[PDB]
């Protein structure tokens, strides 16, 4: 069955982003689209499940020279007294049948938390202690000692934007959407490339997909710089270099892990 | 007692008709949502590494209101949106638990998968028998702790006790606050629970290198404008607006040191201070904790520092600060 | 209203080192500047209230719970009480060579619970916006990280602003502390002119802080390190019990003793 | 759980008994001592059976000649099965307490 | 009488709403159907669907069956159980008791009702201290004679405050009592 074709038709226009990115991977003819998907009323329904007799009747009485309104009409249509009780028991039983388908912790080193990841003679204490003890025999010098005008002016000049302790562009708009779309494409493909990269996966069938994805990295990064070239030759302003770091870092991980794999071999 | 610091918790809310009944002072659904917003924010504030997910079940169908995420604000927005929900239909425990099971099945083994079903309508119309699903839940070690409303439901009683969770019924709104605040804290790890090392990544806030030289412009990663500076990733190398967040590419949790430090007090619970009403040779009129006169015949003391704390001091210390001020010295 | 709390780090070792050095700046002038700041804060409005805490290696003590010179009676009471209490605390102090690092986490804990007590007693009609104007004066202690982090998170939850005013040294822990709760961080390099800074940067309250130009926040290096070395590490291997940042993959982390199963 | 009943000492398998059980046992012992037919009512569907059976067994041990045997009748066979379960539990408890088998026989027709 | 009430509820929309809220099962004279219905009722009780089992007080099912925790949680008695006043067998049995042993006909009749009702309402307290409420939807039970002839253990719990609760008031108190029993010891 063409389940893949049906799914593609369902998501062809319902979701714009998904099809936009999937198409983008083929617009420049990067790689085959197989890997794309390879890696990644109520009343009548209730009666349908409720009454098996109604199901059989529907199958035998499928619309043929009749009308659904007439079929609806046929639904509602001491001997009768016991009939209601029996019908209620059977109906509740049918509903129920339809709903019934066939360590104390101990530690040896706690001071490590007290000094967490944050990083980093005797007569000196005596001298400082006595001198500071003798420091404050005089108090309330606020009248003039606390502040002076020259230092206050220096402080205000420092607080000025050009002073010390106080150091002190949305021109492009349409380029923003293009950058966002490119970033989403990078995200989509990097997801599968990094999906099993961190895990060693020392298996033949596991490593085959990693090799194929690593080659796909070359294929996609082959076309990325061309769009970069188109965008670059506009004004030579507001450089977009963050994208380059992702590609180069993925390449570095690829090559370093390739060398590590060869070393392990 | 071993505690699972990292837990993926799903707050299953039922959009049943019985939620319409205004048993509480406001509408029952509105009250639950309003207090659940507090629960969500407090849960993130007391377990940053953890993440939450809301599934809303109504009309015999369960819909994921918000997928697993580390951003409290997005979930809060989802709750406020759900306040206006029609609230008509009948819940299905099988459907809701199956959705949660499908999402939690692929979650890492080390993390504690948990579900808190806020059950309102005692009825449970499900396509398939739920006792069978209980077996799969026990196999999958997904803790399910129901909180019933105005009903002691038997199927959920067996669900909670068999799966290891706890069952409760709301005595009133004040008790409802207590129940959810209790579930905020990480649950103790039982024999079935297993612990394993988890890869972690610590990013550093970065800005323009020098006067916007060799800048690193970027918009965001899950209408974001250009950002001069932000957080980054050791491996993604993709700009992130806020932390902590799971990698969109690596699949590795990005979180800073303070977020981890926020959970240490759980490992270090504070021993309750004996309450002695009488002064007991405590000649210090001023409370050591707050330097205020003890206007009530109550005193609290440690077993190490042997200090004096008033009612407010002890209550606050055990509630929020989670550490004895003087005894730190 | 606003409840200000000034956490002065009066470490005798360091301040007496200044005294021995005979430098222009002295603890007396520091106390006078803090006194002036408190007086001005209460000057701002009647409803405003303040408090002061002094820090020492042993413990931390509160410095604060007619018009002889033609002075305002309440501020006169403040002046007298703080002067007498600070002189008493500095004059009387035991000597312990083993413990010399200044204590700040416990002082902040006392501060926080004090604000909670005042917030409970005050009438619900008026809302109180508390603040803590921490004034560090010496290097912090490594062993105090856990407690200081807990008190900082308590402050975040309780909505109190930790305005750090470190001087002569940049404590990464304190700058990290104020960044979490959004308090300002000013590193005054001109100690003699310290008070001009307080009356301009710190003195304005959270209500008017947003609608005012103040020095930009300093970049915070949220470093992480293994317990092996205490060196910066970008990738940490924590477990589900210790929640401790470690160096490299190991069969079992020492601080846990758990029976980790390989895979 | 040995209960020092007024008449004698009576063993009991479960840990605790409600005050109604004390009243039940004392009244039943009074009727047995009088050796006269009587009627009494107990609320609980279960629990009364164990109290009654234990008291009858202890009375048999104290005065075996007074009572030849106990004929305990129940409405339906499915119900009397639960009674034999209770009696089996009581006998195992008493046998563990004594440490050995005793000449006691109990059966259902 | 059960069939007449069921038919009237069926004609009105009350019965359909009850069906929506919870599953409904009914008893019949035939033992096979009775057994099948009760077997399904137990499964309904185990599951969250719940069940409402309509039965007759004289029905053999009422005497044979025993209700325990999470079984027959709330026992509802619709009308005082009285045998038809036309069966001539009871006339001999009754008038003979009046002639000999000197028992009033009304006294014995009300005793035959209270004993039967206590039989059919005393099951929920089987054992293990399993909560449960017994609601009697008949003002006749409120009469002193019926209360006096009621068993002591039930009557002493019964109080004048809840003796003649309205339908709504009884529903509210039942909800509150179930809340109290939900929490642990
Ligand atoms: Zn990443
Ligand atoms: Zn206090
Ligand atoms: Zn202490
Ligand atoms: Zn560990």
């Amino acid at each position: 069955a063409n389940k893949e074709l049906e799914e593609k038709n369902r998501m062809l226009q319902e979701d714009p982003v998904l099809f936009q990115l999937y198409k983008d991977l083929v617009v420049s003819q990067v790689i085959s689209a197989e890997e794309f998907w390879a890696n990644r009323s109520d009343i009548i329904e209730s009666i349908f499940r409720t009454y098996p007799a109604v199901k059989m009747k529907y199958a035998e009485n499928v619309p043929h020279n009749m009308t659904e309104k007439e079929f609806w009409t046929r639904f509602f249509q001491e001997n009768s007294n016991a009939a209601i009780i029996k019908r209620f028991n059977h109906h509740s039983a049918m509903v129920l049948a339809a709903g019934l388908r066939k360590i104390a912790l101990n530690l040896k080193k706690s001071d490590r938390y007290y000094h967490g990841p944050t990083p980093i003679t005797s007569q000196d204490i005596i001298n400082s202690f006595q001198s500071i003890r003798q420091e404050m025999e005089a108090y309330t010098p606020k009248l003039t000692q606390v502040l002076s005008s020259s230092a206050a002016s220096s402080t205000i000049t420092a607080l000025s934007p050009g002073g010390a302790l106080m150091q002190g562009q949305m021109v492009p708009n349409d380029i923003q959407s293009e950058l966002k779309h490119l970033y989403v494409a990078v995200g989509e493909l990097l997801r599968h490339f990094w999906s099993c990269f961190p895990v060693n996966t020392p298996f033949l069938e596991e490593k085959v997909v990693k090799m194929k994805s690593n080659l796909e990295r070359f294929q996609v990064t082959k076309l990325c710089p061309f769009q970069e070239k188109i965008r670059r030759q506009y004004l030579s302003t507001n450089l977009v270099s963050h994208i380059e770091e992702m590609l180069q870092t993925a390449y570095n991980k690829l090559h370093t892990w390739q060398s590590r794999r060869l070393m392990k071999k | 007692v071993r505690l699972g610091m990292m837990r993926h918790l799903y707050v299953v809310v039922d959009g049943s008709r019985t939620m319409e009944d205004q048993d509480l002072k406001p509408n029952r659904l509105t009250c639950t949502l309003k207090l659940l917003e507090y629960f969500v924010e407090e849960y993130f504030d007391q377990n940053p590494i953890s993440q939450i997910g809301i599934i809303v079940t109504k009309s015999k169908r369960a819909e994921k209101l918000t997928e697993l995420s580390g951003n409290p604000r997005k979930h809060i927005t989802s709750l406020k949106k759900a306040v206006d929900m029609t609230c008509h239909g009948e819940p299905s425990l099988y459907n809701s638990l199956s959705i949660a099971m499908q999402t939690l099945k692929h979650m890492p083994g080390h993390t504690s998968r948990e579900v808190l079903i806020i059950f309102s309508s005692l009825t449970t119309c499900d396509p398939s028998n739920i006792y069978d699903l209980i077996k799969t839940l026990k196999a999958a070690k997904i803790r399910v702790s129901v909180i019933g409303l105005s009903a002691e439901v038997r199927v959920c009683t067996v669900l909670a006790r068999e799966t290891g969770g706890t069952y409760h019924v709301i005595l009133d709104e004040s008790h409802y606050k207590e129940l959810l605040t209790h579930h905020v804290s990480p649950p103790p790890a039982s024999s079935s629970s297993e612990c394993s090392l988890i890869r972690m990544g610590f990013p550093q806030h970065t800005i323009a290198s020098l006067s916007d030289q060799d800048a690193k412009p970027s918009f965001s990663m899950a209408e974001p404008g250009l950002t001069l500076g932000g957080y980054f990733c050791p491996q993604c190398r993709a700009k992130y607006c806020e932390l902590p967040v799971e990698c969109k590419i690596c699949g590795l949790t990005l979180v800073s040191a303070p977020h981890l430090a926020r959970s240490y007090h759980h490992l270090f619970p504070l021993d309750a201070f004996q309450e002695i009403p009488l002064e007991e040779y405590n000649g210090e009129r001023f409370c050591y904790g707050c330097q205020g006169e003890l206007k009530d015949q109550h005193v609290y003391v440690c077993a190490v520092c042997q200090n004096v704390f008033c009612v407010d001091c002890d209550v606050f210390v055990h509630d929020s600060l989670h550490c004895c001020p003087g005894c730190i010295h | 209203l606003n409840l200000l709390v000034i956490v002065v780090d009066a470490n005798p070792i360091w301040w007496g080192k200044q005294a021995l050095k005979e430098s222009q700046f002295t603890l007396s002038k520091c106390i006078d500047a803090v006194m002036v700041l408190g007086n001005s804060h209460l000057f701002m409005n009647r409803s405003n209230k303040l408090a002061v805490i002094a820090s020492h290696i042993q413990e931390s003590r509160f410095l604060y719970p007619g018009s002889k010179d033609g002075k305002y009676e309440l501020l006169t009471s403040a002046n007298e009480v703080i002067v007498e209490e600070i002189k008493d605390l500095m004059t009387k102090s035991d000597i312990k060579g083993q413990h010399t690092e200044t204590l700040l986490a416990g002082s902040l804990a006392k501060a926080l619970c004090y604000i909670h007590r005042m917030n409970k007693e005050v009438k619900d009609n008026q809302e109180m916006k508390s603040r803590i104007l921490v004034i560090k004066a010496a290097e912090d202690s490594a062993l105090q990280y856990m407690n200081f982090m807990n008190v900082i998170f308590a402050a975040q939850k309780q909505n109190i602003l930790i305005d750090a005013c470190v001087l002569d040294s940049d404590s990464g822990l304190l700058q990290q502390a104020c960044d979490i709760t959004g308090g300002l961080y000013l590193k005054v390099p001109q100690m003699p002119s310290l008070l001009q800074y307080l009356l301009w940067v710190f003195l304005p309250d959270q209500d008017q802080r947003s609608q005012l130009i103040l020095p930009p926040p300093v970049h915070v290096d949220y470093r992480a390190a293994c317990f092996c070395h205490r060196n910066l590490i970008e990738i940490g291997y924590v477990c589900s019990v210790c929640l401790s940042i470690f160096c490299n993959f190991s069969p079992i982390c020492t601080t846990c003793e758990t029976a980790f199963k390989i895979s | 759980m040995k209960l020092n009943v007024d008449g004698l000492l009576v063993y009991f398998p479960y840990d605790y008994i409600y005050p109604e059980q004390f009243s039940y046992m004392r009244e039943l012992k009074r009727t047995l001592d009088a050796k006269g037919h009587g009627v009494l009512e107990m609320p609980s569907g279960t629990g009364k059976t164990v109290s009654l059976l234990a008291l009858i067994m202890a009375y048999q041990r104290a005065y075996p000649l007074e009572v030849t045997k106990l004929i305990y009748c129940s409405r339906t066979v499915p119900e009397i099965e639960k009674v034999i379960e209770e009696l089996r539990k009581l006998l195992n408890f008493y046998e563990k307490q004594e440490g050995e088998k005793l000449p006691f026989l109990g059966l259902a027709l | 009488y059960m069939e007449s009430t069921v038919a009237s509820w069926y004609e009105q929309g009350i019965l359909e709403n009850i069906q929506r809220n919870k599953l409904l099962f009914i008893e019949t004279q035939d033992g096979a159907e009775t057994s099948v219905a009760l077997e399904k009722y137990q499964e309904a009780c185990e599951n969250g669907r719940g069940a409402i089992l309509l039965s007759v007080a004289r029905g053999k099912v009422s005497e044979g069956i025993d209700f325990v925790h999470h079984y027959g949680r709330a026992v509802i008695m619709f009308g005082v159980p009285y045998v038809y006043t036309q069966s001539r067998i009871l006339k001999a049995r009754l008038e003979y008791l009046r002639d000999q042993f000197q028992i009033r006909e009304n006294d014995f009749l009300t005793f035959d009702a209270m004993r039967h009702a206590a039989q059919c309402v005393g099951r929920a307290i089987r054992g293990k201290t399993d909560y449960g409420l017994m609601v009697f939807a008949d003002k006749r039970f409120a009469r002193g004679d019926k209360r006096g002839k009621l068993p002591r253990w039930i009557q002493e719990h019964l109080t004048d405050a809840n003796l003649n609760l309205t339908v709504d008031e009884g529903v509210q108190v039942a909800k509150y009592f179930l809340r109290q029993m939900a929490q642990p010891f």
